């Protein structure tokens, strides 16, 4: 089938400037080639149809180029409404195919992440189970690092990360980071340390505690 | 001039087939081509196949011979019809104009064998050791619970600053999230903060104080 590669992957801006996004077939497709533009909990919607054909109701700022194997969407003076996820579809040959999407961000100082860690409940431990719960909020850029060490030894099964997207608010993003154990393996050790790497700081944000502490 | 709109069951299970229902406002069925779109995690999406204004079929090879859509020309609607499927069935499917002009708002079809379970609600309290600073993270565990989706809230709703929810992961076909707050210091645990989760599916409504 055809594969359509876009790129970039992550598209990070500014309100006001103006962004251009690539979309390449893995072969001609012609013309036959649509833009769409997709929010959370949204359908996506037709923005750009056969490489430069304008859709009705959408915004000036939205234009369409290309032809063959490469294609171009661009956004002349982003607004805070047009971020969110970008995806091209060709028509040419069947099965239609969609690229992989560019997500499209909005830029923001970098903020370093609050981090906090949080020990088995002792409710949980009476079922059975020690989830250990590290939560590491309103951090930019996006890009973090999450390791888990028990009495010093890096862990990774057992770990289970969760992201929020973009926060509409202060455009940070936040991550919970849990380490699932049985009560069994969790009383067999003492400190546990949930440790962030991120570009806010040169050395990673520690936060741990002992079993024999509290 | 014509809006879609999807419905269907949000659970089936790999022994079931899936069925969905678009229903077609404004203009007939047979006025144009439609098709069922689906993404998958990841941002995939897939073109799943059309069906034209008079009936005829084209399906994505990679759904080969699992798929079926078929219209009824008198109530203006037309469905998806999957078989064998699997949990690598599980997305989000909408309804569209063949050329993606008009779309439904979209509807999730989550596959799976899991069994209705509720949920357990454990409370994530501060160590002794970060209770220092201006302000406190608080947290709520939801785990081991199906199908999606719970409602959490804090304090009834009273509380909805600094709040962090995360979205649901699976552990081993059951369902779990955290939800974190932050609140100053001084105010807590003097000011209670309770955890608040809701499970429609296993009528389950219940509070803990963190």
């Amino acid at each position: 089938d055809i594969v359509l590669t876009q790129s970039p992957a992550t598209l990070s801006v500014t309100p006001g400037d103006s962004v251009s996004l690539s979309c390449r077939a893995s072969q001609s497709i012609s013309n036959n080639l649509h833009w769409y533009q997709q929010k959370s909990h949204e359908s996506p919607r037709l923005l750009i149809k056969y490489a430069s054909q304008s859709i009705s109701g959408i915004p000036s700022r939205f234009s369409g180029s290309g032809s063959g194997t490469d294609f171009t969407l661009s956004i002349n003076s982003v607004e805070t409404e047009d971020f969110g996820m970008y995806f091209c579809q060709q028509s040419n040959s069947w099965p239609y195919t969609f690229g992989g999407g560019t997500k499209l961000e909005i830029k923001r100082a970098d903020a370093a992440p609050t981090v906090s860690i949080f020990p088995p409940s002792s409710e949980q431990l009476t079922s059975g189970g020690a989830s250990v719960v590290c939560f590491l909020n309103n951090f930019y850029p996006k890009d973090i690092n999450v390791k888990w060490k028990i009495d010093g030894s890096e862990r990774q099964n057992g770990v289970l990360n969760s992201w929020t997207d973009q926060d509409s608010k202060d455009s940070t993003y936040s991550m919970s980071s849990t380490l699932t154990l049985t009560k069994d393996e969790y009383e067999r050790h003492n400190s546990y340390t949930c440790e962030a790497t991120h570009k806010t700081s040169t050395s990673p944000i520690v936060k741990s505690f002992n079993r024999n502490e509290c | 001039e014509v809006q879609l709109q999807e419905s269907g069951p949000s659970l089936v299970k790999p022994s079931q087939t899936l069925s969905l229902t678009c229903s077609v406002t404004g203009d007939s069925v047979t006025s144009d081509y439609w098709s069922w779109i689906r993404k998958f995690p990841g941002n995939k999406l897939e073109y799943m196949g059309y069906i034209s204004y008079s009936g005829s079929t084209y399906y994505h090879p990679s759904l080969k011979s699992r798929i079926s859509i078929t219209r009824d020309t008198s109530k203006n609607q037309y469905y998806l019809q999957l078989n064998s499927v699997t949990t690598e069935d599980t997305a989000t499917y909408y309804c569209a104009s063949w050329g993606g002009d008009v779309w439904g708002a979209g509807t999730t079809v989550t596959v799976s064998s899991a069994k209705t379970t509720a949920p357990s609600v454990y409370p994530l309290a501060p160590v002794c050791g970060d209770t220092t600073g201006s302000s406190v993270t608080l947290g709520c565990l939801v785990k081991g619970y199906f199908p999606e989706p719970v409602t959490l809230t804090w304090n009834s709703g009273s509380l909805s600053s600094g709040v962090h929810t995360f979205p649901a992961v699976l552990q081993s076909d059951l369902y779990t999230l955290s939800s974190s707050v932050t609140v100053t210091s001084s105010t807590w645990p003097s000011q209670s903060i309770t955890c608040n989760v809701a499970h429609p599916a296993s009528s389950t409504k219940v509070d803990k104080k963190i």
